[PDB]
């Protein structure tokens, strides 16, 4: 949700900057057969005329970045001569199809005589650093009443990571990449956090941290598939269940939200949307405690909060709290 | 080495053990292209004039 | 406007699911010339490179499905020996190009002797329901005072499906792709809705659902390009007018929300925007009745509600009109 | 027959007469691929090696 | 941010109704060797066949048009025989990537014995007017108290186009296209607003023009990149600076929300994110002034508004504060 | 001529001296292609028929 709360940058701005010093230092200078032949040809020239498709067809910048523009071993070159640590080298080396996603080709000048053009290579400067994913879903309350139900839904979800004594955090999980237990990510789509914000994990309604939370009375159904399981938000008169791929529906979910772990589930379908869970090995820890949406009471809870908090929530009750306490004397 | 957490009372889930590669700068090089049966040469000589004018194109005002 | 409240999936769960399981079996098992010739060869390799170049741009997991990947007569194929309707059977046949467009390739394994990868297709188990889409626009004042105006805009806008009882409900239209009268959608972009959410549409004050809107004081002009013609929301100083390609301006809107058909007209001009209305043949009714926007006191009306509905916009009016009318005495 | 209502009391309209195509399931396939004048053959041999090194790449760790 | 009040349109329909009109008059009229020879086959084939690659990997409909739908040379045919101006001809024969990109490829019909397909090119009928790109970035207090913080947004950010006596704002900069000082946008994705709406930069609480703001209590730091500079807005307890690329560190911001120009400025990082500035020429003027959000009361300042105004904040304010005024007597 | 001015007191920046190139409307134009070492001609007559059978699948109903 909180991808709105994220800064403005310019992608290609470091590779565009070199690309005008070219065009200075051009001004600067500016100053007083075979068959195997005919197979060859083809094949280098080939390769410029991709080059001229690709950068034809994307106004001449380019993303990913192809082998037509760089080679498996010209970009494996640049790696090894990139001042950076081995571990840097080898992290490029074995996800070169990577590296290439999250590279730009930049169209520079051509002068009759030379073709240039500048690639933008990405340098990670934070690896092997913890990363956790944070899922969530609407909290509504089970009752009974079919308007007048109570919602609360954490808006922090997305991806942490630690990082130079603060966190990074991605709103957006979409801009991460997984690879097994690799999570790669780009700076630039992301916040910079206290490393107090993995409070509102713990404890919610703690004070060092303001958790954050929307507000509403739209209690619908969905699930949010997880890295290890699923988690069912389930109102009103939607059929929710997990079924096993043999075995057929191995659990039905009331009214509430809930989760079932990917071990022995396959599929799970919330209304008329089936979901498959994702089938990754590793355990999960399911958490048992009242939901936070019981403890308050529906008549003076904001049910139109788009961007509050747990505090900021709660203070805006006591404000309505004292309009009525002050009142009756 | 993954785990997960779910929180009931936060309808939230907590996936760990995962490991970081963050974009945090660029490295930028500048790559350079050197410009200048027998029928079959024709046709591919051909083609080049169309890359280097098409790239012309693009570079223009 | 309403896809924020969608759930969240894994959309190669399935294909990864069965990736993983023929890397087990490759563990489980491992326990104890002429011209014709040269033509067929650069087919079969050509295809290959083909394959492997759209794997190597896209990190191994490509969506659409070419016909590298899968050839027309290898997907006929398919189609004819999974468990479906001959009627689905058929639907797929004549919409190939769509079908690949909902298809993945996942790259799995490939071991120096055997190269192998998984083709995730789409088997649309709701086949010739009706699918409606609903069209709405913001719905603002007439008045003649420059600020101080009411606006109210339906956020329930969308594809709607009957499927199962239920209503598949897509709050993101641009999700559905349109084949003359054919709706292909993904039910993992919707919301799954009772049918009584259609009392919206004829009754907005109904009592059975809660019918959605927003509401704000920015009364900006627009149009919405139907699919039979073009509602108009104009407003301030806007000049709103709908045209005919041979006779020019058939049409000035006044201030408000009003509607032109498609029948006769061939742009709709809001503004310094031009629209091209659609063109496809069918009948159009207008329902006069006078707009709702009309019925609400400027004064007490909540104009920031970005997630309410008809119902607790009206219940926060009257929370506003409790405080006054116990205030006098 | 596609037919339309717009609803002047509440600014909106209702586009009738479609007829579903949901993608509700996944079918699963498996594709596999068999892998191992004269000068031509050479070049498309070495095209080869590259599509199954540049397959090797993407499989890394 | 405010995207969101964008109209809907079809972009095809125009060629679509182009497309049915072939259809028709195919029903109306349906009434009572060398080796030179060999390669301009394959040269001609070639293009049939990625223009059928094109087409059936976008479902019949593609954009940016390739050179393979329309080379150059038939192109810039089109474009001289279009009824425009000179400068308009002349504006699009210098970008005709960006035509390219601005197009629409959409298949029609394929009688056995004729293929047909109809290509929808840009007309730019506003050429040469002023345009500017609105940046803004949260403006948050200063304050020493951890919680409790007032932040005020202005939401109208963008790119503002002269035309036709009105302005021609668009929300989302995305949707506009930079060309050293010449801006490509689609009027599609506009709103038509009064010349009075760039009263909002001189004099936010002007009454001609309601500027538009959002509130909220999350005082977040961030960055955004501007044409000539920077903007850091820098709160709790982020590192924001900017470095130049040979010296390194030349300015630490304080908490607040500052600016840089790009002049002698290579990088701005602010928290774990570094933003590359942009290099490119031209002057950047300071304009000193308290920041607004300080004229505010923490305590009765509406926190939590996401679509309002100056005057519409103000005007919660006052009945904030008249509850207040007219109670203790 | 492009210039940048930023406003402290409302956290905001304009650059100016820009200039327009809005697409207000549409051209459209209609293209048509007309339809009907020896073994080489054979596979590129081939490579045809896909085209042809293949556009021809994707205007089905």
């Amino acid at each position: 949700f909180l991808g709105f709360l994220l800064g403005v940058g310019s992608a290609i701005a470091s590779g565009v900057a070199v690309c005008k010093v070219l065009h200075l230092e051009g001004e600067v200078n500016k100053i007083k057969s075979n068959i195997e032949t005919v197979i060859e040809f083809q094949q280098k020239n080939n390769r410029l005329l991709e080059i001229t498709r690709e950068f034809s067809v994307n106004a001449g910048v380019t993303t990913p970045v192809s082998t037509y523009m760089l080679t498996n071993s010209e970009l494996l070159s640049l790696i090894n001569d990139m001042p950076i640590t081995n571990d840097q080298k080898k992290l490029m080396s074995n996800n070169v199809q990577i590296v290439r996603q999250q590279s730009y080709s930049i169209m520079c000048i051509i002068k009759e005589e030379v073709l240039a053009y500048v690639v933008q290579l990405p340098l990670y400067g934070v690896i092997d650093t913890p990363c956790w994913k944070l899922h969530t879903s609407p909290l509504c309350t089970t009752n009974t009443k079919e308007g007048s139900n109570i919602c609360l839904t954490r808006t922090d979800r997305g991806w942490y990571c630690d990082n130079a004594g603060s966190v990074s955090f991605f709103p957006q999980a979409e801009t991460c990449k997984v690879q097994s237990n690799r999570v790669f990510c780009d700076t630039m789509n992301s916040l910079t956090l206290p490393s107090e914000v993995n409070l509102c994990n713990v404890d919610i309604f703690n004070p060092k941290y303001d958790c954050k939370i929307m507000t509403s009375k739209t209690d619908v159904s969905s699930s949010v598939i997880t890295s290890l399981g699923a988690i069912v938000s389930c109102y009103g008169k939607t059929k929710c269940t997990a079924s096993n791929k043999n075995r057929g529906i191995i659990k039905t979910f009331s009214n509430g939200c809930d989760y079932v772990s990917n071990k022995g589930v396959d599929t799970v379908s919330v209304g008329n949307t089936l979901y498959y869970v994702n089938k990754q090995e590793g355990k999960s820890l399911y958490v048992k405690g009242e939901p936070i949406i019981n403890f308050y009471d529906p008549l003076v809870f904001p049910s139109d909060e788009f961007d509050a908090s747990i505090s900021q929530v709660n203070e805006k009750i006591n404000q309505s709290l004292a309009f009525i306490r002050k009142s009756d004397e | 080495n993954i785990t997960e957490e779910f929180y009931q009372s936060t309808c939230s889930a907590v996936s760990k053990g995962y490991l970081s590669a963050l974009r945090t700068g660029w490295y930028t090089s500048v790559i350079t292209i050197e410009l200048s049966k027998v029928k079959l040469i024709k046709q591919e000589l051909d083609k080049y004039k169309n890359a280097v004018t098409e790239l012309q194109l693009l570079m223009q005002s």
